[PDB]
């Protein structure tokens, strides 16, 4: 203890046949400033182990922390990392996370910042877990006050390929909407069944002025056993136009199955000077 | 402005601002109001 | 169609004449003010 | 679209009724159904 500052410097060894701890500290002062350094390192077998490094400095108007920790288990791993940097009138947060074991590795990726007022993150994951991936995107220009959005999922195998497009802005006047999915499936179990997906949302939102697009292809075909192939066919259409000057909307149900076919062409009308609707169903039907 | 002022060339007058309110806003950029605001917020920090 | 009811015009012509006699009343009073200039105040809290 | 909104004046804006009409039919060689339900206000003259 002087005058200038604390110095602490504590260093516990222990080693006994495979099971050895190594552990450190490192502590002092320095007028306003404080240099941590924690090296645990604690060894009990080659593949079983742990580490953990914990690392502190303090310093007028910034920050610095290290935070890096390593653990193993023979076919097992799991490694972390994590960066902070604390300063005014900012933020700065970025790291690793990655669990891996033999052939299934998950790695993730992270990083939080903030500048001029404004959030930033962006976040990844990635899972390869028998050989099939998971692919979901997650973009950046996360604020808070007139940000933006935008996922990404993929998923690919072999009886499945899923794919989604999303994209919106939550802006304090305009509103928009970007859905796009795309999946296939390809089951064989108890005969093939197409599970074939076609999907788009749009939407665009305003004052005094509402509209949206919606598409559906909805088409699957069951090949069973014993000539048992069942064609689904279910497509339809979603419109209407929202404002005060005309209100209306458009809807299209068309579906059949196999031989029998159904189709509804749904309108709807309202206008200043009329308003009413339009009914057509016209059914084809099999048997007696 | 009062002798101007009448019950319905007040209510047109309305009529006109709000009408102009709302084509503003339904052409209203989002670009052009961040550039707008950078302006503003540039013009003040020179005046300041 | 334009449906137009007798009470429509009567509010209008009591707001006519409700404007009128404001008119009137303004104008006095600017009349007023003008009689006595800027000058003869300044004048009077000075005297004081 | 773009909005539109009629003018507001001192009177009353009240669109008289057209006709009204139910256009059914129905197509099946079992059965035609070809049914009309039709009506209207009598616009000759606002009094009447």
């Amino acid at each position: 203890v002087s005058q200038e500052g604390l110095k602490l410097s504590n260093d516990m060894m222990g080693s006994y046949a495979e099971m050895k701890f190594d552990h450190t500290n490192s502590l002092n002062i320095a007028g306003l400033s404080l240099d941590f350094s924690s090296k645990l390192d604690n060894i009990y077998s080659s593949d079983k182990f742990y580490k953990q490094t914990v690392n502190l400095q303090l310093q007028p108007y910034s920050l610095v922390t290290t935070l890096n920790s390593d653990l193993k288990y023979n076919a097992l791993d799991l490694t972390n990392n994590g960066k902070l940097r604390l300063e005014p009138l900012k933020l700065h947060v970025a790291g690793n996370l990655k669990g891996a074991y033999q052939n299934n590795e998950i790695k993730h990726i992270y990083a939080i910042s903030s500048a001029a007022l404004s959030a930033s993150y962006k976040a990844d994951t990635v899972a390869k877990v028998q050989g099939v991936e998971f692919s979901h995107r997650l973009n950046t220009d996360i604020a808070g006050l007139a940000s933006a959005i935008d996922m990404s999922t993929n998923y690919n195998s072999d009886s499945l390929h899923f794919s989604n497009v999303f994209r919106s802005v939550m802006a304090p006047f305009t509103m928009t909407i970007d859905a796009h999915t795309n999946g296939n499936g390809k089951l064989a179990l108890w005969g093939e069944h197409t599970g074939q997906l076609y999907s788009k949302f749009l939407l665009k939102a305003e004052p005094l002025a509402f509209t949206f697009s919606h598409d559906y292809k909805g088409s699957t075909s069951h090949h069973l056993v014993s000539r048992k192939s069942i064609s689904a066919a279910l497509e339809h259409k979603v419109s209407a136009l929202l404002t005060p000057a005309e209100q209306t909307g458009t809807w299209k149900l068309k579906t059949q199955f196999n031989n029998n076919e159904y189709s509804q062409d749904l309108d709807a009308y309202n206008t200043k000077d009329k308003i009413g609707v339009e009914l057509t169903g016209r059914t084809l039907a099999d048997l007696t | 402005k009062l002798n101007e002022l009448s019950f319905k060339t007040f209510i047109e007058d309305v009529n006109k601002f709000l009408d102009m309110l709302i084509k503003k806003l339904k052409s209203f950029d989002y670009h052009q109001f961040v550039d707008e605001t950078n302006d503003k917020i540039r013009e003040v920090t020179q005046r300041l | 169609h334009s449906i137009n009811l007798p009470f429509f015009e009567t509010l209008q012509e009591y707001f006519e004449r409700n404007r009128q006699t404001i008119i009137v009343v303004l104008e006095n009073v600017q009349r007023n003010l003008k009689h006595i200039n800027i000058d003869q105040f300044v004048r009077k809290y000075r005297a004081a | 679209p773009e909005f539109q909104l009629p003018h507001i004046s001192h009177t009353i804006e009240v669109p008289t009724f057209g006709k009204l009409y139910s256009i059914l039919k129905i197509q099946s060689p079992l059965f035609t159904l070809d049914a009309n339900a039709d009506i209207g206000n009598g616009t000759t003259s606002a009094n009447e």
